[PDB]
């Protein structure tokens, strides 16, 4: 019946601008454009952080080398020192 | 009491070989997983911001 019909025609004319077509809205005085798909469409990276971790930075694993290559000037003072360890043991 | 002192390194200097071989990979080869980690910790952050 119409009352029923008559509010559904209602949600075909306050509402139907607001989110069914993009007509702004009438009865607000602030429009709703320039809140939620350009201020705040950056909002979801507004509220984490950007150019960080939602670019996420895919950077290259700092490489961590071996002992320099230099075994002669430390394997005989561990040679030198396993004999004083040996000597303790 | 020196037959068993050494007696007591008989069969270890050659054993200890594998040891120290062994020991030595075991130590230096955790690399390959670090490179995952780092993809690892990509696929948090991507899964956190679509998440977000």
């Amino acid at each position: 019946q119409d009352l029923y019909l008559r509010e559904l025609k209602d949600t075909k004319l306050a509402p139907s601008t607001l989110q069914d077509a993009e007509g702004n809205v009438k009865p607000w005085n602030p429009p709703q454009k320039p809140n939620l798909p350009e201020l705040e469409l950056q909002g979801p990276e507004a509220l984490k952080a950007y150019t960080e971790q939602n670019v996420e930075t895919a950077h290259v694993a700092k490489e961590s080398e071996e002992g320099e290559s230099e075994p002669i000037e430390e394997d005989w003072l561990v040679l030198d020192d396993a004999e004083e360890t040996k000597e303790s043991h | 009491d020196r037959i068993d002192s050494v007696s007591q390194l008989q069969n270890v200097a050659e054993t200890t070989k594998v040891l120290f071989d062994v020991s030595k990979e075991t130590v230096e080869l955790e690399s390959e997983a670090f490179e995952l980690k780092q993809k690892v910790e990509l696929a948090h952050e991507a899964k956190a911001v679509l998440d977000s």
